[PDB]
RNA sequence: UAAGCCCAAUUAGUGAUUGCCCAUUAUUCCUUUGGUAAGGGCGAGAAAGUGUAGCCCUUCCGAUGUAGAUGUGGCCUGGAGGUUAGGACGAAGCUUAUGGCGUGAGCCUAAGAUGGACCGGCCUCUAGUGCAGAUCUUGGUUGGCGUA
RNA sequence: UGCAAGGCCGGAAAGAAAAGAAUUAGAGGCACCAAGUGGGCCUUCUUCGGUAAGCGGAGCAGGCGAUGCGGAAUGAACCGC
RNA sequence: UGUUGGCGAUGGAAAUGGGGUGCCCCCACCCGUCUUGAAACACGGACCAAGGAGUCAAACAGACGCGCAAGGGAGGAGAUAUGCCAGUACUUCUCUCGUACUGAAAGGGAGAUGCAAUGCAUCUGUGGUGUGCACACGUCAAAUCCGUUUGAUUUGCCCAACACC
């Protein structure tokens, strides 16, 4: 007997294989597992790790955010070097709040019809990951991007709404029903909006 | 045809795992059921009781599924089934299904003799 | 029908350990402190933000020009 | 599908995931939302603050059609213009015309930066929206 | 142990379900395609009868 | 447009050529030289293929899929010592040389044994 | 065939370099072993002369305090207090008849004093250290337990010009060198057999006629029946 | 003249070291199974691979458990969409000192000196889908007993 | 141009010596969803009530419950594991 | 990794594994249950066959699969292939959830930078700071088949995210 108390609490929960039913996703995973195994770059390892994730953990990104971060990188870059390739493991959606964008090369798993049209009209190219594996087999001169996760309604619902310092929404279908007692000082009390 | 040689087969255990106390009741079958009684002696692992199946009783993977003749069994139903066995001669033997009739059994046995494919229940 | 004991409680508390405190540089809010100093601190922070914006603009212009 | 349920995994285990000590019994806490003030008070008070009480005036015969009033923003105004007219648009000359009440909107709000000058016909407008569109180069015309 | 769920208002506390003691109060739509076919056939017949009037 | 990798992903689990009896997976494919259910030997979906078959008398016939007339099912396969057979196969598919060599030897031995039992 | 030719040329170039590295490591190990043997003999002789010089004049000689201890666990894993459990876990004695080397300073002596009914310990000798490294020495390579079989593994594991052979490890452990912690942390805990011939009483101190506690340099005979 | 009590030894004042008996413990060897796993490859043999009859080879560590949770190219039953097959030269059902395979749930062959018309495997879909006990329900039987 | 507060700029750095001068089968942090349980009992030390008790009430830790195996001839909890 | 004998010459053989029954030595309290505690002088328990217990609907939530995305999607109904076909193919208008919240209510309603103090001017743009993947530029170790790897760190921009404003 060996004393190994609390040794199962060190185990980590990882995924290691995909639950997706998409044959094209399986083909992409087949390519990038090989690349991550046989290549020394960290770009391939990160991309392979993100292809295995679930749909909820691959949030969509926006064309306006792509344009803004690319410009902020470009202001401090030599005038003779070429702009990088924006890479997102996810979907690229359009923005009606930004009308004119530069010419960029973007690679993604999926494009909206409007996003594709906007990019090509501005003068760029929409690439696929098998094309990227042939342009940049190691990922040199790329910009790896992620989409936004907070601001989702589920995240804003997480928590208990009636403890001090808590600003999460309750689960309720009638908006005018849960006000009053515990939410106004005129009633018994009001839960405190701040706590150290 | 002769089979490919392998290591000796060991067979950790030969006796079967039978249910607790099935010898006293005619209606109980002998197939294994896991005992879940709170006071069960078999479940509590007393010294003189019968054993329960584990993963430790598993058999060596080099010789798993190999029959005493040295082959492995592949079920066949007609003459055309032998043509996909004709190439893995020394690995697999064919087992004619129970419901194939005498008329077809004659043809299957003749063809297997011509092709040099071993039959586990031939003739 | 009413009994009280502290027998298993230490073991239960240490199963997932006693977690240590948060470092003092995190959650370092200033709400509820002395208002006269709080107001002056706010003014200084505003000036600092303006200065940071100006410094970045100067850096950009220098890089572009040379 | 019945073949994916937990009861198929539990054939042979007597208690079905409810225990030998505290069994599975009919209604061990009451029926429905009973006890929200006595023995379910912690649940109610910590997850649903504000369930009990009264607040405000009444309105005996509410009709929503007279209260209809949807809104749209300046940086969103480009959804209501076609692509060709948007390309043809330019401040100082001939501008496209947008009819909010025909597109399904009533009030124009002023969040953001306007991406194209135009003439907007709206039932309502806000101070900032009016000022911003006038500065951009368009105009807003009240309709009914 | 009711955690953080909504407060339910499902409204099903009258004898709507038909059982050995209750007639029920339900309405199903299993005759929807048959009735649609019947309506169309009637309209075609009526147009044929009143021809040439619209 | 639709590649062999995609097709293999599509048919790996159910096909009319996959025989799963007992716990063993074999292949009914007439263009398989082995019987194994793998992408290398699945000759009905590969772009190029070659299979060794027994012919009348003691002849050995090699059937070759060149890869140019695919999408024309009536022109997909045109017919044609063990070293000679292996050299014939290696023109189309180098990774099918050893199995074709062994298959030619086995076909010759089967023919000889059949002639023996015919004389007897 | 260009790729195959390049591969075989590179392999033919690599084999000879491996042979040369083996040849060099052998000579380095030989030289270090010879010098260590000379140092041990010189130290012993110097102590002998000093003791004789004091004894002739009628004074006394005080010896340098021991610097290294060897600790083994003699009780199993059952009914242990939380504090002593944690001390044994920190000392890496989680099974019965596990053995380690520790520094005999104040922070470690005050730890050994608190788990006394569970351990036996003492001061090892060169023969004991050598036997425990050569017979039952294993390393931590990629988190695995690997037996020591040549000097190349030692060199690769430690990556330090002061530790390239097994005699380096023995010297560091025996003399409490500057790399004592590195050498002992890079090893798996020693797993020994029960003592042939038996124990005395695991429930009493060695002074009372039992087994646990500090037994000075008499631990060597105890370990010689376990290694 | 202990086979009792209190001390003390290990073959006895002869000279280095351990009298001997018994564990689901320790050390070591073989096999299985799982990893927060670690490396290598791509005359019979090799599939770029979570899970199989595991793609192939090497290596290290753990393995009990009531209430409870989860996983399984894990087993079984009635029906539906497909695919591949069997049967008057004998289907389903039934019998067993009929063996073989699987840790197991179970699967498969043999014999019937049984039967006389239907039915198997694989991939999906579906449900009134697995029994030893509820003073369980219905039908049959039984010791007491050739007794009172 | 002293003290307080927030920043920018530049420098040093046995990155923690020597004096018994740590050690680690030593990856830190953050969330979401849900079960069973809510009759306990024994022992070592510490104890309050009670004449006492295989009695009632507590503090610290270890056990049984949920667990066999090797010993005390036998024993839930003792000794070893 | 070879060497020397026995049995085995095609049988009603020999051998090796299974299976069946008896015997010897050793081991071994009766199941299910509730209970702190059951082998219990604690309840249920003569035998066999067939039957026999987490299911259907509806509201909400979290995780996972799929389609589209600042939009998504009906439903009811119609039209004609259509007169085998309760299916499949097609559809204007509308409706609903979302893109904006807040107040008891009358009501109001969210960009940045610079200059000034319902102000004015520009519009390729993270409101700022701290900690922060990958990529780019330098530097230093270890190992090396000498081609490169495995590590560390400096600076630029920092994506997601968290803390303070
Ligand atoms: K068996
Ligand atoms: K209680
Ligand atoms: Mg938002
Ligand atoms: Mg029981
Ligand atoms: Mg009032
Ligand atoms: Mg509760
Ligand atoms: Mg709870
Ligand atoms: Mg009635
Ligand atoms: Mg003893
Ligand atoms: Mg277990
Ligand atoms: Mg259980
Ligand atoms: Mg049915
Ligand atoms: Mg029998
Ligand atoms: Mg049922
Ligand atoms: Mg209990
Ligand atoms: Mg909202
Ligand atoms: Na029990
Ligand atoms: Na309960
Ligand atoms: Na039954
Ligand atoms: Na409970
Ligand atoms: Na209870
Ligand atoms: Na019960
Ligand atoms: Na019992």
């Amino acid at each position: 007997g060996v004393d190994l108390t609390g040794i199962s609490k060190k185990s980590r929960v990882i995924r290691h294989h995909t639950y997706s039913t998409n044959p094209y996703i399986k083909l992409l995973i087949k390519l990038y597992k090989f690349l991550a195994k046989r290549t020394s770059s960290g770009f391939n390892k990160v991309v392979y790790q993100r292809l295995i994730k679930s749909r909820s953990n691959r949030a969509p990104i926006s064309l306006s955010r792509i344009a803004v971060v690319m410009k902020r990188k470009a202001v401090f870059t030599a005038k003779s070097k070429a702009a990088p390739i924006a890479v997102v493991v996810g979907d690229v959606l359009d923005d009606v709040r930004m009308a004119r964008i530069p010419a960029m090369r973007v690679c993604a798993l999926r494009f909206s019809k409007s996003a594709r049209q906007s990019i090509v009209a501005a003068g760029g190219e929409c690439l696929t990951f098998d094309q990227l594996a042939m342009i940049a087999p190691t990922g040199k001169n790329t910009y790896l991007l992620r989409g936004r996760k907070s601001g989702r309604e589920s995240v804003r619902h997480f928590g208990a709404s009636g403890v001090p310092g808590s600003h999460s929404k309750p689960y309720a279908t009638n908006r005018g029903k849960e006000t009053k007692r515990g939410r106004r000082t005129g009633r018994s009390y009001k839960r405190k909006a701040f706590r150290h | 045809v002769k089979p490919t040689v392998s290591k000796a087969i060991v067979k950790k255990r030969t006796k079967r795992f039978t249910r607790h106390r099935y010898e006293l009741f005619p209606q109980l079958s002998s197939s294994w059921r896991k005992p879940r009684g709170e006071d069960s002696p078999v479940r509590r692992r007393y010294k003189g009781q019968k054993a329960m199946p584990n993963k430790g009783y598993g058999s060596d993977r080099a010789t798993k599924y190999i029959t005493p003749s040295g082959f492995r069994n592949f079920p066949i139903n007609n003459v055309e089934d032998l043509y996909m066995l004709v190439m893995q001669n020394r690995k697999y033997a064919g087992v004619i299904s129970h419901t194939v009739g005498a008329r077809k059994r004659k043809a299957i046995v003749r063809k297997a003799m011509e092709l040099d494919v071993r039959l586990a229940n031939g003739n | 029908s009413k009994n009280h004991t502290n027998h298993n409680q230490s073991s239960k508390n240490h199963r997932n350990g006693i977690k240590g405190p948060v470092p003092l540089h995190l959650h370092n809010s200033k709400r509820g402190s002395w208002l006269p100093a709080l107001v002056n601190a706010r003014r200084v922070r505003k000036h600092n933000q303006k200065a940071a914006l100006k410094k970045r603009r100067e850096r950009i212009a220098a890089f572009a020009a040379k | 599908p019945t073949r994916f349920k937990k009861c198929r995994h539990q054939r042979g285990s007597t208690f079905c995931g409810y225990g030998r000590v505290g069994k599975h019994r009919k209604h061990e806490s009451g029926r429905g939302n009973a006890g929200g003030m006595h023995h379910h008070r912690i649940n109610f008070d910590k997850y649903h603050p504000g369930y009990f009480g009264k607040l405000g005036m009444d309105h005996y015969h509410r009709k929503k059609n007279p209260m209809w009033k949807p809104t749209i923003n300046l940086n969103n105004l480009s959804r209501l213009i076609a692509a060709e007219e948007a390309a043809k648009a330019a401040k100082g000359g001939t501008l496209p015309v947008v009819d909010l009440q025909s597109s399904g909107y009533a009030k124009l709000l002023g969040n953001g930066h306007i991406q194209v000058p135009c003439i907007v016909k709206a039932r309502y407008v806000s101070k900032l929206a009016d000022k911003k569109i006038r500065k951009a180069g368009g105009a807003v015309v009240l309709q009914a | 142990p009711k955690g953080n769920n909504a407060i339910p208002h499902v409204h099903q506390k009258k004898h709507w379900n038909p059982c050995s003691s209750q007639k029920g109060n339900v309405k199903v739509f299993l005759n929807q395609p048959a009735q649609k076919h019947r309506r169309r056939r009637l309209r075609l017949l009526k147009a044929k009868k009143v021809f040439p009037r619209p | 447009s639709h590649s062999v990798d995609l097709q293999w992903v599509l048919v790996r689990q159910n096909s009319r050529f996959l025989q799963k009896r007992g716990g063993i997976r074999m292949s009914n494919d007439p263009f398989n030289n082995n019987g194994n259910w793998t992408k290398r030997h699945c000759g009905f979906l590969n772009e190029k293929a070659a299979v060794v078959k027994p012919a009348k008398g003691g002849a050995i016939c090699v059937t070759v899929k060149d890869g140019s007339s695919n999408n024309k099912p009536r022109q997909t396969y045109k017919k044609t010592r063990a070293s000679d057979v292996s050299r014939a196969v290696a023109a189309v598919r180098p990774d099918l040389a050893d199995v074709s060599f062994r298959r030619a030897r086995r076909m010759a031995c089967i023919a000889s044994r059949t002639a023996k039992v015919a004389a007897a | 065939a260009a790729f195959k030719q390049q591969q075989t040329e590179s392999f033919k170039k690599a084999v000879v370099a491996r042979k040369a590295a083996k040849a060099a490591l052998k000579k380095t190990a030989y030289l270090r072993a010879r010098k260590y043997s000379r140092e041990y003999r010189g130290a012993e002789k110097k102590l002998v002369t000093l003791r004789r010089q004091a004894a002739s004049h009628g004074n006394y000689y005080l010896e340098a305090k021991p610097k290294v201890a060897v600790v083994t666990r003699i009780r199993g894993i059952a009914k242990v207090n939380p504090k002593q459990r944690k001390i044994l876990q920190l000392l890496r004695l989680r099974q019965i008849f596990n053995t380690v080397f520790v520094k005999m300073n104040k922070p470690m002596e005050n730890m050994l004093r608190a788990v006394e009914p569970y351990i036996a310990y003492g001061y090892p000798s060169l023969a004991t250290v050598r036997a425990m490294v050569y017979k039952r020495g294993y390393l931590k390579i990629n988190g695995q337990r690997v037996k020591i079989t040549d000097n190349q593994m030692i060199k690769d594991k430690y990556n330090n010009v002061d530790i390239v052979c097994a005699e380096d490890m023995v010297n560091q452990i025996y003399t409490c060198g500057k790399h004592f912690r590195t050498v002992t942390h890079g090893m798996w805990p020693f797993k020994l057999a029960p003592p042939a011939g038996g124990m005395r009483q695991k429930r009493r101190h060695f002074v009372e006629g039992g087994d646990y506690g500090n037994r000075d340099t008499l631990i060597n005979r105890f370990l010689a029946r376990m290694i």
